RNA sequence: GUACGUGAAAUUGCUGAAAGCAUUGGAAAUCAGUCUUACCUGGGUGAGAUCAGUAGUCUCUCGAGACUAUGCA
RNA sequence: UCUAGUGGGCCAUUACUGGCGAUGCGGGCCGAACGUGAGGUUAAGGUGCCGGAAUGUACGCU
RNA sequence: UUGAGAAGCUCAGACGAGUAGGCAGGCGUGGAGGUUUGUGACGAAGCCUUGGGCGUGAGCCUGGGUCGAACAGCCUCUAGUGCAGAUCUUGGUGGAAGUAGC
RNA sequence: GCGAAACCACAGCCUGGGGGCCAGG
RNA sequence: AUAUGUAUAAAAAUAGAGGUCUCUCCUGUAUCGUAGAAGAUGGGCGAUGGUUGAU
């Protein structure tokens, strides 16, 4: 099962890649930064962190920002995924926000992680007829 | 007579908080230099007899009633001349079949069932 | 002035206790003008009460009281003890209770 | 079903009897009192009679608004104020039945007690209404006579700061 | 909305509230502090459809 | 008597005294202003405290009469409790008295007053001058101050006296007030 | 869902809320259970049975249980 | 009759005597020998504030 | 007056630190015999749980969640029966640390 | 990009009195 | 640039001040406000009052 559900099934998408041959703590810490944002902002900045443009900031592990190509890559590709599964799922491409990005721990094989990303449509409220 | 209780809290063993691999069942202190075997101030206590309960009130629910574990119908049967003073509980291995006959028959018994509302659903 | 009030100042002072060793159970509490033992002997058994404010509307209120009584003379200066039905929290010294008038016998 | 089916520990034969209540020497009837608590706290009242364990009190419905009810001898404060002629007045018919609350009945049947709406109000009957009304009768000249005790019972009682009530001699 | 009181019961109900102008009777089951049934009776006879609630949320959820 | 907000002049008064009376009213829940610290005094020769805040400047080394009282009273309350920190933020010394303050009533406390306490003759020093000489050097302008503000109310007294006489006068002309004068009002 | 029965703890991530060992209580969150329907008394209407100024069957030991008829004072 | 454990030392007054040691509690050696509690009253020490309790009364020195 | 589990019930009074050491009564686990007309796919056992309860305690009972095949009380029998530590053994996992470093 | 290891009761402001106790900063 | 009436204002001295040669202090236990279905609905008498909300 997915971790959490921060949305209804009908206006979200999930991608997640298991035992994935990377550093858990790098991850953690892209995937923090790209948690909350809109797909279309992600995309440009996990281009924008791969071309020497804006640098990953460290917060938990650090020890300061910093480029970590290889988290990056399992990123930008998941998220692809992630915004192909709301295609086929007949889902709109301007709302899409990540709703709830995680990493977590893999059996160590190294520090392998498991990632998983679920994209939701930006939740909205019509006005009240009164 | 009321249900009188000494004391309301656990006796949990001296630190039990500080290590997960020391359970909070009591074990007394062994130690010859332990301080709060010593029982200095703010030290937690250790079960002492004192702290033991009336005797007429012992073993007494909140209710005045006592617990009297039951199995199947022919235990609630036995609990009609102390429907006063005992209350039947179900054991939890006892299955819905036979929970709903025990809880029917303990009715007009006049006995209280601690878990009558258990694994069973109302229709009405 | 404007009246209405039947009751008589006083602050919740500390809690009986020894130098280092206190006690929750019974309160210490300073009614105003009362300043001896012998006119501290006046407001023994009456009920006094703290009132204070919450959240949740309990019937309809944010009020919520706690309910006691004078004890006894505590000192030479006036100070009561008073028991409470429920041990006055510990935040609450210095905060201000109401003697009430009853049970009255003047 | 009579026949005893448990222990049934008989309580052993208490030996309190009961005692007519000695009240206070100042809760004399016909005196002023103020009611220290209740829906009609700071009022001042006439006491007409010592009942068994309270007073049956009123204050002249024409001049406070404090009909004939019951009070505690331990929620009022019993002044030093000119006493008030009660004599004239019939209380004997005040007793433990007349104060007394409707018993819980309300005979209903299993179709409106769903669906409530049967319950009547408990307005007071013409005679409570009649019985107030001749007290004040006998009453307000007692009261009209003497000056200021209209104007007094028509206040209410209510401290200030300075008013320190273990030295203020009621 | 009738709270319900006493010894009243569904076949009781449906006739006290045909006679009272009401169409259609809810009644909503619930043991231990959750509503688990739900059955709806028209009246005056007509038909009984008994159903069984689940993931109960209210509007704060 | 108690109210929430009492301003005392500390004219008068000696440095322990006021403070300890003001610390106990604090842990009471009181909130307690302080006016005129630097008329404050210290029972005992200029030389004997200007040797112990000397020793202490020799750690925040703080030389107003204002907060010289506020140290007093730190002393005097449990300021590493949570209990303490809440009494002392309801505490406000200030020196000379400020405009929202020489409007109101200001009492004294007789417990702490330099004349019920020292014996006549006996020397004693003042903190706004032992103050000035250890490296305050506000004196002068609270002074000036002091006088202007002390000229303010005199004239303010002397319109309420004025204003005061008229209805004096009108008291005993109402007959009333020796109609029923046996009531001892 | 083969990294597959159950799947504990240490441990890690995310979300939510709060804050920056014992005593006693407050606030917040939660929870336990909690009764009305019965007792007595009176009458009306019918019902029957252990009732019949009643007849039979079976099992035990005159009458003790179980019955089947028939009546309802 | 048997049948386990020990035959250390330290502190203080006058080799003796106690006390520590297997002993927590109030005070800071003095007081006090401990089941769980309610209430009352005290010992030692205390009552300006921290701190529960007289910024008591009276006589004096600085 | 029913209050004989005579191993029961009932009356009274005193007492309560405790190392070594002695005595007694109990709680728990694996297996054995007997027993409960015992529990169990309408869910056994286990595990989780700011749900409740009992016992001074060792511990026991239970609600809910999870689960899926066996289990328990009582009377005796028996033992490879109870852990916080032995720089204990084995396995698992941390902070050090994305540090030293390549 | 790869990536340890030893070690780890618990943690880390000073002064005085008897690295946490007492009173202060 | 954008909280139960929350009432009370002279200075300085305790071996002297204030007010008009005279008077007062010796604490505020005083002074101001204090009755109303938590403050209702009307009438008369006497002064130009008092309390206020909004400009």
């Amino acid at each position: 099962r997915y971790s959490a559900s921060p949305a209804l099934e009908t206006k979200c998408a999930k991608a997640r890649g298991a035992y994935l041959r990377t550093h858990f703590k790098n991850s953690r810490e892209v995937a923090f930064t790209i948690n909350g944002m809109s797909l279309k902002k992600a995309f440009i900045f996990l281009d924008n962190v791969k071309e020497h443009k804006q640098a990953v900031p460290f917060r938990r592990f650090n020890g300061q920002a910093r480029w970590p190509v290889k988290s990056v890559k399992f990123f930008y590709d998941l998220l692809k995924n992630a915004e192909a599964n709301a295609e086929a799922k007949g889902l709109d491409m301007d709302k899409l926000i990540i709703k709830h990005v995680q990493v977590n721990a893999a059996p160590k094989q190294s520090s392998p992680s498991h990632i998983e990303i679920i994209v939701a449509e930006e939740e909205e409220a019509v006005p009240k007829a009164n | 007579v009321n249900i009188i209780k000494k004391r309301t809290k656990p006796f949990k063993r001296h630190q039990s908080d500080r290590f997960k691999r020391v359970g909070e069942s009591w074990r007394k202190p062994r130690g010859i230099d332990s301080c709060v075997r010593r029982r200095f101030r703010g030290t937690i206590s250790m079960p002492k007899i004192g702290y033991g309960n009336n005797k007429k009130t012992r073993y007494c629910m909140p209710n005045g009633l006592k617990a009297f574990l039951v199995r199947n119908v022919s235990d609630v049967e036995l609990l009609l001349m102390h429907n006063k003073t005992y209350a039947a509980e179900i054991a939890g291995n006892v299955s819905a079949r036979k929970r709903v006959e025990i809880v029917e028959k303990a009715r007009a018994l006049g006995v209280k069932v601690t878990n009558a509302g258990a694994k069973v659903r109302s229709q009405e | 002035a404007q009246g209405h009030r039947l009751y008589v100042k006083a602050k919740h002072l500390s809690f009986q206790r020894s130098k280092h060793v206190i006690h929750p159970g019974t309160s210490i509490v300073k009614i105003e003008g009362c300043d001896s033992k012998e006119e501290a002997q006046f407001y023994l058994g009456k009920r006094v009460c703290y009132v204070y404010k919450s959240s949740k509307a309990v019937r309809g209120s944010k009020i919520r009281v706690i309910w006691g009584t004078i004890a006894r003379p505590h000192g030479n200066s006036g100070a009561v003890r008073a028991r409470f039905v429920h041990n006055l929290p510990a935040k609450t010294f210095g905060s201000s209770l109401r003697v009430m008038l009853y049970p009255s016998n003047i | 079903k009579y026949y005893p089916a448990y222990r049934e520990n008989v309580p052993k034969k208490a030996r309190k009897a009961v005692r007519p209540t000695k009240l206070r020497a100042s809760l004399a009837p016909g005196t002023v009192c103020i009611l220290l608590a209740g829906r009609f706290r700071g009022k001042r009242v006439v006491v007409l009679s010592q009942l068994e364990d309270t007073l049956v009190v009123t204050g002249p419905y024409k001049v406070n608004g404090v009909p004939i009810r019951r009070v505690n001898h331990r929620y009022v404060i019993a002044t030093s104020a000119p006493k008030i002629d009660v004599s004239g007045v019939s209380v004997e018919k005040f007793t433990k039945a007349y104060f007394a609350k409707q018993k819980r009945s309300g005979p209903v049947k299993k179709d409106e007690a769903f669906f409530a709406e049967n319950a009547p109000k408990n307005a007071l009957p013409a005679e409570r209404i009649a019985d107030q009304k001749a007290v004040d009768a006998k009453l307000l000249p007692a009261i009209k006579a003497i000056p200021n005790m209209k104007e007094y019972l028509a206040a209410s009682f209510a401290l200030s700061n300075g008013d320190r009530p273990h030295l203020m001699k009621f | 909305f009738r709270k319900r009181t006493g010894d009243i019961e569904v076949h009781e109900i449906a006739e006290a509230a045909a006679k009272r102008g009401y169409t259609d009777l809810l009644v909503l089951n619930e043991d231990r502090k959750k509503t688990n049934a739900l059955t709806l009776v028209h009246l005056p006879n007509g038909p009984s459809f008994y159903f069984t609630l689940s993931n109960l949320q209210t509007a704060k959820e | 008597e108690f109210q929430k907000v009492v301003v005392i002049d500390a004219k008068g008064h000696l440095l322990g005294r006021l403070a300890s009376v003001v610390a106990k009213q604090l842990l009471g829940g009181q909130k307690v202003v302080v006016v005129r610290c630097e008329e404050l005094n210290i029972s005992g020769h200029f030389f004997r405290n200007k040797l112990k805040y000397l020793a202490y400047l020799r750690a925040f080394h703080f030389r107003a009469p204002s907060r010289i009282f506020q140290k007093a009273v730190r002393g005097m309350l449990p300021h590493k409790t949570a209990r303490g920190q809440a009494a002392l933020e309801h505490l406000q010394a200030v020196e000379g008295i400020p405009p929202p303050f020489d409007k109101q009533k200001r009492v004294v406390v007789p417990a702490a007053l330099r004349v019920l306490r020292l014996k006549p003759g006996r020397k004693y020093c003042t903190v706004g001058r032992l103050s000035s000489e250890v490296g305050w050097k506000y004196n002068d302008i609270v002074a000036k101050l002091e006088e202007r503000r002390k000229v303010k109310s005199a004239a303010f007294y002397q319109a309420k006296l004025a204003k005061q006489k008229k209805i004096a006068s009108a008291k005993e002309a109402s007959p009333v007030n020796q109609k029923l004068s046996q009531f001892g009002y």
